[PDB]
């Protein structure tokens, strides 16, 4: 992964990651987001509706928690997961857990980690994990790691120290297995920075993982309800200060626009796009503006509300997505009252398109050195 | 002012290749008409349904009467503008607890409350607000004795009242619905009375009630033998592939059924050999498409094995893929039927369809062998 930075304005890395994919003819702009999927499909959207969206990222996120139970099927398929799900043209980064439905904690030992899918729990040793990545053949994949020291409950220093040692032991095991397979060497391993909420362990995880020949870094354990806390925001800064500038920085569980801008300032490049999915699932549409040249959040409207029963305007005036060019709020409101699946389809198209256009404004603002105005415009809308 | 042009006929049976001239475009016949109300509920956009070649679909008058109501549909520039459907639409009368009097159909309110009277006049007014290209008369549908004949004559009187209330025949086409149930004498009477009315089209009602298949196709053939040759024949509630092929041979032109949308939710995908139950274990490693001959987006992109994976997950897209394909199967079948009529090879087409569906002709359904033989198609 040859990463090239255009500039670093106020700690924000503007650049592009070149020569990606099997043919090495793909690029990814940073900062950016990945296409969110579930069982290898964008939620509510087939490959046909997915083409109706402008600005779809070139790299899509897969989750082992949705694909691990299909290990035997993909092994017999042999041709890789991207071809199996009918998206051979896209890049794929396979993460360990789904950010919205991760499953319960307490199944991490120094011998195995468990993920959770529709069929149930899948227990993966390092052998089993690399055997599954061999069938998936993703472009990138998160290395098996221990991220359960970062939890809401009172966590211990010994537990934070364990997550660093356990993830490193996992990392070194996966690297030894990777070099023993022709297929697996085509994929890129992503180191995972752990350490819980203990500063010494966070910094030790960042330095020790950077010593490995990983192609990038996943910043794990910084999720926050309702958003990333000030304590973990400072932890994130200290970690990224220990990482090379020439490798991408990914983060999981951070998708809301306010905390995205907060983490870009800390030097984080790539984000998951599960926030527009969450907005869709509650029957809402993102309406927050990001133009800098002129359970539900304030960035959205709830179309189950009776005030849209006669509202014949689009979700967002001037939006170029399929829903806003062809349908009205009243139609979306009607589909939600009659529990029709077209509501989830039309809402997801807009919420993805609006979200992807938000990431265009971030890269545009970094070109013009105006992320301050953009951050204040996003935050003034809470 | 005929709305149907006959393009080709089978020189051996009653099959008709035709074309409907409707305000939102022309429709090739024979045509299966999906229920668009269930399609959108299935998660299929207008662009997808259009890309499948569908040029006419149904809307449910009673459902739209409950939500969002005809007042909002009017404000939304009719049903076309509401769902943004550019092609043709057909709506039912809205009649089918419900008591029936000469005034109309009576709807009770749950847990007491004011009733709602749906007269023939109000059915036309409601359907006029929806703006569909074809509208259906209000009829008196019964579930056997004096009530069958009583309801048939009321359906005739209600037909005259719908014709009088329908003041814009240039913008909406009103269809009569043949009643009589399975009684040949009553159905023949209703055919005699209703064909005297100047309606652009005719529909065959009361033939999806659980009757025997022998009485089914015989009531179809009795209807098509007395319906005008220069107007379309609409058989309601018929969607199974065999029934379509057989009833085209009996002279029907239009069909509707919730069947393709329904089984898509059950994991089943329609194929020339019947259906594939893609939720079952046997398709977990089947890396072929549903049908390599199907042009739909699902069959051009995805395998049975991947759809099997989606069916064993929380992904709603599993239903979208199958709903797309099943509708495409219905359209592909009826267009292949139409090509065989244009190319004067309809009986050979029927023999090949039956052979692929059932195998040896002795395994074909007995009712279908009799119905096809009645119009000169042997197996
Ligand atoms: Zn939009
Ligand atoms: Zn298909």
């Amino acid at each position: 992964p040859k990463l090239s930075l255009i500039k670093v304005v106020n700690g924000c890395r503007l650049g592009k990651i070149q020569n990606l994919g099997k043919a090495g003819d793909c690029t990814v702009d940073i900062p950016g987001c990945l296409l969110y999927t579930r069982t290898g499909s964008a939620p509510h959207l087939t490959h046909q509706t997915l083409r109706n969206i402008h600005g779809v990222p070139g790299i899509a996120q897969l989750t082992l928690s949705s694909l691990a139970e299909h290990h035997e099927v993909l092994a017999e398929y042999k041709k890789g997961v991207g071809s199996f799900i009918g998206m051979p043209e896209s890049l794929f980064y396979c993460s360990l857990h789904d950010p919205v439905t991760p499953g319960p904690a307490g199944y991490v030992t120094s011998k195995s980690v468990s993920v959770w899918g529709f069929g149930g729990r899948v227990e993966m040793t390092v052998s089993k994990f690399m055997a599954i990545q061999e069938a998936l053949q993703p472009d990138w994949f998160q290395c098996l790691s221990d991220g359960e020291a970062s939890c809401a409950e009172t966590t211990s220093i010994k537990r934070a120290r364990k997550s660093v040692d356990r993830s490193l032991l996992f990392l070194d095991s996966c690297l030894r297995l990777q070099e023993e397979s022709e297929v697996l060497q085509k994929s890129v391993i992503i180191g995972v920075i752990e350490g819980g909420d203990v500063m010494e362990e966070r910094l030790r995880s960042a330095r020790e993982t950077a010593k490995r020949p990983v192609g990038g870094f996943l910043l794990d354990g910084f999720q926050g309800d309702p958003a990333v806390t000030e304590t973990r925001l400072h932890l994130l800064s200290s970690v990224t200060a220990e990482l090379p500038e020439d490798k991408p920085r990914l983060i999981c569980g951070v998708s809301r626009p306010d905390e995205v801008l907060e983490c870009i300032e800390r030097g984080v490049d790539l984000f998951e796009s599960f926030f527009p999915y969450q907005v869709t699932e509650r029957g809402c549409a993102l309406t927050f503006t990001f133009d800098c040249q002129l359970e539900m959040t304030s960035f959205e409207i709830n179309l189950k509300e009776k005030k849209y029963q006669e509202d014949f305007d689009p979700l967002v005036r001037g939006c170029s997505c399929y829903c806003c060019k062809n349908h009205t709020r009243a139609y979306i409101h009607h589909l939600l009252m009659t529990n029709e699946l077209l509501a989830g389809v039309l809402l997801m198209m807009h919420n993805f398109e609006h979200y992807f256009g938000f990431f265009c404004s971030i890269r545009e603002a970094l070109k013009n050195d105006t992320l301050a105005q953009l951050k204040e415009l996003i935050c003034r809308q809470m | 002012p005929r709305i149907m042009r006959l393009v080709a006929e089978c020189s051996r049976s009653g099959a008709r290749a035709g074309e409907l001239r409707l305000p939102h475009g022309t429709v090739a016949t024979p045509v299966f008409m999906p229920v668009g109300t269930q399609a959108t509920m299935k998660g299929i956009t207008t662009e997808q349904l259009d890309s499948l070649g569908c040029r006419i679909c149904l809307g449910n008058t009673y459902h739209l009467g409950l939500r969002p109501g005809p007042e909002l549909i009017r404000k939304a520039q009719g049903l076309h503008g509401f769902m943004n459907w550019p092609h043709n639409l057909l709506t039912d009368s809205g009649g089918f607890l419900s008591e029936v009097t000469e005034e109309g159909v009576h709807f009770r309110s749950p847990y007491d409350g004011e009733e709602t009277l749906l007269s023939p006049e109000r059915s036309v007014e409601i359907q006029n607000a929806l703006g569909s290209d074809i509208i259906m008369q209000l009829d008196h549908v019964v579930s056997t004795g004096p009530l069958v004949e009583e309801a048939m004559h009321r359906s005739v009187r209600w037909l005259d009242r719908c014709i009088a209330a329908h003041k814009h025949p240039d913008k909406q086409n009103l269809f009569a619905i043949i009643q009589g149930g399975l009684n040949a004498d009553l159905r023949t009477t209703c055919l005699k009375e209703m064909t005297k009315r100047d309606v652009p089209g005719f529909a065959i009602g009361g033939l999806s009630g659980g009757e025997s298949k022998a009485q089914f196709w015989k009531m179809v053939a009795l209807s098509t033998s007395m319906l005008p040759k220069d107007k379309p024949r609409y058989l309601m509630g018929v969607g199974y592939a065999t029934d379509l092929v057989v009833c085209v041979a009996l002279g029907c032109d239009m069909f509707d059924c919730v069947y393709p949308t329904r089984t898509a939710r059950f994991g089943s995908a329609l194929v020339p050999t019947g259906n594939l139950q893609l939720k079952k274990k046997q398709y977990a490693k089947d890396f072929s498409p549903i049908n390599p001959e199907c042009p739909c987006p699902t069959c051009q992109t995805h395998s049975r094995a991947f759809l099997h994976a989606l069916l064993h997950s929380d992904n709603t897209t599993a239903l979208h893929h199958l709903t797309v394909h099943n509708i495409a199967y219905q359209l592909q079948l009826l267009s292949a039927v139409r090509s065989s009529i244009l190319e004067q090879r309809f009986p050979d087409f029927v023999r090949n369809f039956m052979r692929t569906m059932y195998g040896d002709h002795s395994l074909c359904p007995a009712w279908a062998v009799e119905a096809l033989a009645s119009v000169g198609i042997m197996l």
